[PDB]
């Protein structure tokens, strides 16, 4: 599900989903 | 960056799991 | 929709609606 | 943390807030 144009909320659930326990930083400007 | 690697252009899991903590 | 009980992918979904472009960083055990 | 601010407890825009970058 991770190779694909993912914008916007999407990008952020994959994130969440591929990420789990370890959790994320999501910065869209760097 | 994030968007333009991965909403831009196609993403990968690689790039995704460079910004689990 | 913010004072609530957030959990799971709705925690994520509210910070990505109130942090904007500004981004956020989620971590789940800190 | 987050979980326990936000999802145990009710969160608020300013706990939210604190993890904006």
């Amino acid at each position: 599900f991770v190779n694909q144009h993912l914008c916007g909320s999407h990008l952020v659930e994959a994130l969440y989903l591929v990420c789990g326990e370890r959790g994320f930083f999501y910065t869209p400007k760097a | 960056g994030i968007v333009e690697q991965c909403c831009a252009s196609v993403c990968s899991l690689y790039q995704l799991e460079n910004y689990c903590n």
